[PDB]
DNA sequence: CCCTTGGCGGTTAAAACGCGGGGGACAGCGCGTACGTGCGTTTAAGCGGTGCTAGAGCTGTCTACGACCAATTGAGCGGCCTCGGCACCGGGATTCTGAT
DNA sequence: ATCAGAATCCCGGTGCCGAGGCCGCTCAATTGGTCGTAGACAGCTCTAGCACCGCTTAAACGCACGTACGCGCTGTCCCCCGCGTTTTAACCG
């Protein structure tokens, strides 16, 4: 049985961040578990999105409204810069 | 065409019912500019939410169903209007 | 001498009165116009349906009147029959909103 | 034994009947009753 | 042809491709877009930098090298915005913002 | 053969057929089960049954036999569980129940 | 465009609990809203649950422990019951 | 028996973290009948999660599920 | 000997400042059990779980007499009462 | 194409403004008792170590069960008619508040 | 403890617009068949959970004692309520 986590990824992002410093495990699983549930809170206002326009397809659009429904603020302006940043280089290349 | 004051259009004595039927006996002359700021700060909330719906729909209009989808989203259901 | 009321009886007229009915304690055309100058800096030029503005009208008052029943429970626990805005500020301090 | 070993709360089986063949007293209720 | 992770070609660190796997089984929507996985991912990519680096940031103000749970607890109460949104959040061994009412001390 | 409605093999008044398409379209699970839209088509139907008696009592102490939303906020809001369920709930054209704090009240 | 709802049901169900009593529009709007709101919450709660223990297909279980979590109480132990007894007779017959 | 094994030593300390300065001697019975109410509330809760997967061992991610079901989002164990 | 208040205040600083769990493991474990009994009988509980009730309880202990305190120097007094507690949890929407 | 926005005019309930005055917010003061604080004494918590085994966890078949498509039709819905329960009013009897 | 009197309940009468029943007209619910597959059931492994005791020691408990503060009481003053008058913007069409 293997079981998947975030974790090198969230170690990747730290080495990013601050080369110099490590991360205990149980703050590793702290990181994990928020991922998690970011990941299901963005997830979840993208399907009632899809569900309320009547649209069976999920796309960056709801993605985005989801962004700026969840995070406050300079939280959703930096997001939706950054992933638009990511989507533009990803399609453009 | 700026609005501006707006929000001096609710009435002392609207508050002052409000309070009324919150079971308020009496009323201190500094809680209506405080409850005017609240009020502001609740419609800045639901009203983003619900623009922020609409905004997502490519519509102009703003549906009762969108500021329905932002009540709950905030966690207040309000029933009979879909 | 024109006959008066003692100070307290007609608040709680009011109160037996307002809290006995479902009549909107807001007027129609003052929230509406509110409702769209906040809705202005969001995005210019919105249209907005009679049953959105009746929505955010029930939304609003049930709020307030739900924050000064908190409100009044604070000013009671005070030892205090007078709402101040520190107990509305304590009640929306106490529920997380702030 | 039939009856308390009928019960079958966990981990009594083994431990229910040592004591009652040693004690019935060991148990608080039954001691009370 | 030799197979490029798609989580490269946008620069992500994040596996465009789990996240994408995770929209198609985790019961959403019928079809998922080709931009949601890369979006999204970047998003989470943001918001973990964000996180990791004011847990840096208290980590090194302790002067301690290894971020602890109470590193986590402080970087993220200390941010307004953090806090607004993890406000619902209890974490394990976080502990609490150390905090006196101005009125309780003496005079 | 002539079709028989599955809502009446059940003896449900709501349509469990309806619930089924809801369930299989909801984007829920990939796969419903047959019990489901019964089971829940039963339970909707006791929930209903109860607010509508609660409303219907409360209807026929205010002389008026028509159920009008302040009898649903007075049915709901006397009951103790409908209002541990409902509690996060606005009701429109609901009303508040009447209540006065007994210090208030003269003496 | 036909849009579908509840009102005939709650309808029934009215002149079966209260055979003299009537409902006005408003209030048919107000149990329409009532009956999609604990139906998503019952939906919802069933996907969770099905989705931890991993199986795709719900199943009267699971919407019956749903049920125990959503309604407190009394709520929830009649509900399993008028629940349990209409797939019984459902399948019985 | 049992709830009385919480000290007033311990929620002294608890509420000494939470930063009450001077305790009323009546917190205590109180804050036990708090804490039975919570232990209920979320106990019930993981016990029907663990009932539903047909186990008789009540995990750390039935907790977990329990308390973000109550609202209360948990880190660091599962989720 | 020191004012009284002071003792009290150095452990506000020391409390809050680490991360130690504040009630004892076992008392914990055992009350944890026997409400468990009230439900299904012959249950088995991981060490993780009884830990996971542990920093929720506690968790919210904390939470709780927080929002005590802020209601208590309302009333201008430094002495939290129960009517202070049922106060809170009366405007949480928890009762 | 229909529901929103805009305009206009007439009514009038409601809001603003003022003005006495009585009761409640607030400061001060004093008492008594209840909680902090320290010390000697128990006492279970913590850690370890033994013995058992129940159930978590995985696998391998194998089969009832649900997705899917074709055929069919009747339950529910939009449009369309009554008619009566309830809003509104006018008068009278009753009740609750306040100064003798 | 009691009448003057202002607000409210009660009752009879009237007009109306929404509740309630009917009637075409679908189109989604029901039935009949297949077809692959999720999970039901039996079996096997072996891990962590259960009970218990030995032994030490940090914490809890009981108690003596002081004084800090909660609470009751009093006086003051100020400010918000009850009512009249006047204006205006909501409301309705």
């Amino acid at each position: 049985t293997r079981k998947e986590s975030y974790a090198i990824y969230v170690y990747k992002v730290l080495k990013q961040v601050h080369p110099d410093t490590g991360i205990s495990s149980k703050a590793m699983s702290i990181m994990n578990s928020f991922v998690n549930d970011v990941f299901e809170r963005i997830a979840g206002e993208a399907s009632r999105l899809a569900h309320y326009n009547k649209r069976s397809t999920i796309t960056s659009r709801e993605i985005q409204t989801a962004v700026r429904l969840l995070l406050p603020g300079e939280l959703a302006k930096h997001a939706v810069s950054e992933g638009t940043k990511a989507v533009t280089k990803y399609t453009s290349a | 065409k700026v609005l501006r004051d707006n929000i001096q259009g609710i009435t002392k004595p609207a508050i002052r019912r409000l309070a009324r039927r919150g079971g308020v006996k009496r009323i201190s002359g500094l809680i209506y500019e405080e409850t005017r700021g609240v009020l502001k700060v609740f419609l800045e909330n639901v009203i983003r939410d619900a623009v922020t719906y609409t905004e997502h729909a490519k519509r102009k209009t703003v549906t009762a169903m969108d500021v329905v989808y932002a009540l709950k989203r905030q966690g207040r259901t309000l029933y009979g209007f879909g | 001498k024109p006959h008066r009321y003692r100070p307290g009886t007609v608040a709680l007229r009011e109160i037996r009165r307002y809290q006995k009915s479902t009549e909107l304690l807001i007027r129609k055309l003052p929230f509406q116009r509110l409702v769209r100058e906040i809705a202005q800096d969001f995005k210019t030029d919105l249209r907005f349906q009679s049953s959105a503005v009746m929505a955010l009208q029930e939304a609003s008052e049930a709020y307030l009147v739900a924050l000064f029943e908190d409100t009044n429970l604070c000013a009671i626990h005070a030892k205090r029959v007078t709402i101040m805005p520190k107990d509305i500020q304590l009640a929306r301090r106490i529920r997380g909103e702030r | 034994y039939q009856q308390m070993l009928k019960y079958r709360g966990f981990n009594n089986q083994i431990m229910q009947l040592k004591k009652i063949c040693n004690h019935p007293f060991v148990f608080e209720e039954v001691e009370d009753q | 042809a030799k197979a490029k992770t798609r989580s490269s070609r946008a620069g992500l660190q994040f596996p465009v491709g789990r996240v994408h796997r995770l929209l198609r089984k985790g019961n959403y929507a019928e079809r998922v877009g080709a931009g949601a996985p890369v979006y999204l991912a970047a998003v989470l990519e943001y918001l973990t930098a964000e996180i990791l680096e004011l847990a840096g940031n208290a980590a090194r103000d302790n002067k301690k090298t290894r971020i602890i749970p109470r590193h986590l607890q402080l970087a993220v109460r200390n941010d307004e915005e953090l806090n607004k949104l993890l406000g619902r959040v209890t974490i394990a061994q976080g502990g609490v913002l150390p905090n006196i009412q101005s009125v309780l001390l003496p005079k």
